[PDB]
């Protein structure tokens, strides 16, 4: 761990600076270093961890999709063989993406999840575990089935806790439901489950808005709009 | 890409 | 050189794929590998090299400016001392930026420039040498003077060749003049020289547009508009 | 930042 010699507080400060500078690989490395100090993460710190790795893996997913599309075209009926380079480079990006997902899953398993007792932290980390198995599933082929079930299992455990312990407008609960619904649609080939979850999530949050402050209202309605965006594409 | 939580 | 085992043609192909995927660090590493094969670069290949490193160093410059601004604010009269972290992290980014500029300058000096005999290649590479010394100058303090004179010397040699060997609307000549003018304004503290060069460059290109095809006209007028944009900010 | 040649 290259960050072993830096103070925890310094790593967090530098993570925030890296975010401001849009240096998300640095941000992720700082937050990994902070996690490896062994202490639980605060709410702000959990969000720094998630933002950093989401940005890193996001660039990799976008690149992988570009290359996978080029690869497919080069295999269509009537394409000129362009040698191994597209496949080779797609495999390179794919391997780097898998390495990042494996790093995140490692932090969750050693030892963020097991030390997470409060619902807000445990649901947050289980959602992350679902998300990074989902990103692995997007590039998998054969043990795709096992990866998909790992994602499903993480998301389901998060959903069970969130429904027992959080209000329907809680933003963590809402973002979990959004992502699990996209899992159902894109990964599990269960569009009806995806639509049902999105609708039920949206309707139950609508009925709980009346309890929120102006600040909380803005936070919940933001994610609700994403559920609605998806439902519009799906129905 | 359908909408998921957080950045991008 | 990690790319020593890959074919030159494969490195170029992968550089183009990386550009499509917006993987500019990869693109730069592929093009560095291609340069290290020892053969001269074609016009397209020169542009791939430049685009890759411009994007890499561009992210570093943007990050450095963000951090340098935060650093300054933390040193204003009335700021709360936030410890060494901002300076430390600005220094980290600065060192990585300097390393990229040093890599590019190394390729130009070993051995792109010395093997470049045609005006279009020699001017292109000398412009690049001016640009990467300029980026070094943006972060330098004391031997700033020596870096500035290295930039000036490269730009001046490029200008002398371009004026003898290229038409006033040549896009390489125009981009060289644009950048040298910004050098004068921002780096050398010679705003009058910057304005004079931009005006004279614009007026001489205007008078040579009548010789261009529709394609060439579009290419020249694009850079002329950048000269005009700057002149509007400067006068 | 004033305009210079190429990307960004
Ligand atoms: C207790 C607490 C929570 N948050 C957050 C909640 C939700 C998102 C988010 C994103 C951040 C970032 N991109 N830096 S922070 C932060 N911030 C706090 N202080
Ligand atoms: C002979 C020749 C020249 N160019 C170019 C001229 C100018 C800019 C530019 C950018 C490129 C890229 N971002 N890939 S290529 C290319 N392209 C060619 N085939
Ligand atoms: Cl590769
Ligand atoms: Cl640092
Ligand atoms: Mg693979
Ligand atoms: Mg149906
Ligand atoms: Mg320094
Ligand atoms: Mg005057």
């Amino acid at each position: 761990g290259a960050m072993g010699s830096m103070e925890r507080a310094s790593l967090i400060q530098k993570a925030k600076l890296a975010e401001q500078a849009e240096r998300y690989e640095d941000m992720a490395a700082f937050m990994k270093g902070a996690v490896e100090k062994g202490e639980e993460l605060s709410c702000e710190e959990r969000n720094l961890l998630s933002v950093a790795y989401k940005n890193v893996v996001g660039g990799q997913r976008a690149a992988w999709r570009v290359l996978s599309s080029i690869e497919q075209k080069s295999n269509e009926e009537g394409s000129e063989e362009k040698g191994p380079e597209v496949r080779e480079y797609r495999e390179k990006v794919e391997t780097e993406l898998q390495g990042v997902c494996d790093t995140v899953l490692g932090l969750l398993d050693s030892h963020l999840i097991k030390e997470a007792g409060d619902a807000e932290s445990r649901v947050f980390y289980l959602k992350m575990k679902g998300d990074y198995y989902r990103y692995l599933a997007e590039v998998a082929t054969g043990d795709k089935k096992r990866i998909i079930d790992s994602a499903r299992s993480a998301y389901q455990e998060a959903m069970d806790i969130s429904k027992k312990e959080m209000p329907p407008t809680n933003p963590i609960r809402l973002g979990l439901a959004l992502n699990f619904s996209v899992f159902h649609y894109e990964i599990a080939n269960s569009p009806e489950e995806a639509i049902s979850l999105a609708k039920t999530t949206f309707d139950e949050a609508m009925a709980d808005l009346h309890t929120l402050s102006e600040d909380s209202y803005k936070d919940s309605t933001l994610i609700m709009q994403l559920l609605r965006d998806n439902l519009t594409l799906w129905t | 890409m359908f909408k998921t939580e957080g950045p991008d």
